[PDB]
């Protein structure tokens, strides 16, 4: 299924957009035109989140301490992040229930400061957004009582404000449409790209490779 | 000094070809941006033109230049002199086929009653060492420089020899010039690489080695040597439509993805 790319060799760079790559033993596979940044978007993805769980489940993840930070809550909401605070520890995201309730917000991890940015008003949006998805089973909580490290075994359980902090972050640092680059560049890009969990769609769901034979 | 080429048959040779000649698929080649090898061992190589990515059996491409090249450069071609020496009574012996010594003999007969002709007319100069009569001692000095930088393979040198004297009808001109034409091209056409398997443990190292060097050989004809040329001087052929195929309309891929 995966494997199939593994038997891939990589012809030249097209229209500096695309990415050339060719196939005896042929059983669903001869020439595919990978997306440059499609491909330079899901390696450094990976790594990304590779990054981030690693930090999470060995509790080496960053919480910058946060100052004067309360925002008002419901009080179906004061018992909403009540309920999940330990949950939201695992993020990072230290806080206090003050008792009409105050949210007071301890620390918050680097990624999110920076998107935050003083913007309180965003900063409950993307809380209660994640105290929503666990609510309605729509997110599982971090489970770490299992004690190598697979990223996407807990991927699914990343809330959406950072795994959006993470596309945006990937899509930006990759390689873009009209770059130049060179056949060693991509024999790179294609030999890290089958070595990912993900290689057949982008950072943002997109696919990244369209297979022309 | 280019010399007059007054005959009537290299006139009718050159009709035929101007004629053959297709604009459509010419304006493909003008304007070709070559991607690289596709097959090795079926000669396919991708080009893109515009916004379209083509399939070309660069063997087929590569036949009907060296063919045009010897046409137009007819009797002004230059000379490839060969510590090691091939001699054409040696070269004859890769075919089993042919148990007489006579019958190999008649071969090589054939070619140095000519020798005189294809020296002056294609620059194949072939000196004899022993008697007049022996044919054992009969080498090849050299061969026509069609292409500057493009020295081709003698891998299929015995079947050039072979097909010269067999093939060839030297009993009318036409025919005659237009099949010693013919025989250079496929002589200049670049070797096929045959495909072996990598993966497969019961294949020596040397074996995966030397494959690897072939391929990347070819790459490089084709890439320093072979495309430039035939962005240049190379007139398509109506034959060469079935060997010139799209694969890709690249506006078409643009909409499966737009900038992120
Ligand atoms: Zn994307």
């Amino acid at each position: 299924s995966r494997s199939v790319l593994a038997k891939y060799e990589v012809i030249n760079q097209v229209d500096k957009k695309f990415i050339l790559i060719r196939c005896s033993i042929h059983n669903c596979p001869l020439l595919v035109l990978v997306d440059q940044h499609a491909c330079d978007e899901r390696i450094r993805l990976e790594e990304l989140f590779y990054s981030l769980l690693t930090e999470v489940v060995t509790g080496t993840f960053v919480a910058r301490d946060l100052k004067d930070c309360c925002i008002e809550v419901d009080r179906t909401e004061a018992d909403l992040f009540k309920h999940y605070q330990s949950e939201f520890k695992k993020w990072g995201i230290g806080y206090e229930t003050i008792e009409t309730s105050l949210l007071e917000i301890k620390t918050l991890p680097e990624m999110l400061t920076s998107k935050y940015n003083g913007d309180k008003d965003y900063l409950k949006m993307v809380l209660l957004q994640h105290a929503h998805d666990l609510k309605d089973f729509k997110k599982l909580p971090m489970d770490l009582s299992h004690f190598k490290l697979y990223w996407w075994k807990y991927s699914s359980c990343v809330p959406t404000v950072f795994h959006e902090i993470l596309n945006s972050k990937a899509c930006r640092s990759a390689v873009m449409f009209g770059d130049e680059l060179t056949r060693q560049e991509c024999i790179i890009l294609i030999s890290k790209l089958s070595r990912c969990h993900n290689p057949f769609e982008c950072a943002h769901g997109r696919p990244s490779m369209v297979p022309i034979a | 000094e280019r010399v007059n080429v007054n005959l009537t048959s290299i006139k009718k040779l050159r009709e035929k070809v101007d004629d053959s000649i297709h604009r459509e698929l010419t304006d493909i080649f003008a304007n070709l941006n070559y991607v690289g090898v596709v097959d090795e061992e079926r000669r396919l190589a991708a080009i893109q033109h515009d916004l379209k990515l083509f399939l070309i059996d660069y063997g087929s491409v590569c036949y009907e230049l060296f063919y045009q090249i010897g046409l137009t450069d007819f009797a002004n071609f230059g000379k490839i002199n060969l510590s090691d020496d091939i001699v054409l009574y040696n070269l004859l012996s890769e075919f089993d086929e042919l148990n007489d010594d006579a019958s190999k003999e008649k071969i090589i007969s054939k070619i140095w009653d000519m020798s005189s002709m294809l020296n002056e007319y294609y620059s194949i100069e072939l000196v004899n060492d022993g008697l007049d009569n022996d044919l054992k001692s009969v080498k090849l000095k050299s061969l026509p420089l069609l292409l500057k930088g493009y020295i081709p393979s003698l891998v299929k040198l015995p079947f050039f020899i072979y097909r010269l004297g067999k093939e060839v009808d030297w009993e009318d001109e036409q025919e005659c010039l237009d099949g010693i034409l013919r025989e250079i091209a496929l002589l200049y056409i670049p070797d096929m690489v045959p495909k072996v398997d990598t993966s497969d443990a019961s294949l020596s190292e040397d074996e995966k080695a030397q494959f690897i060097n072939r391929k990347e050989h070819i790459s490089s004809l084709l890439e320093h040597v072979l495309f430039p040329c035939i962005k240049r001087r190379f007139l398509a052929p109506r034959h060469i439509l079935k060997d010139v195929v799209e694969i890709a309309n690249l506006p078409d891929l643009y909409k499966v993805f737009e900038r992120c």
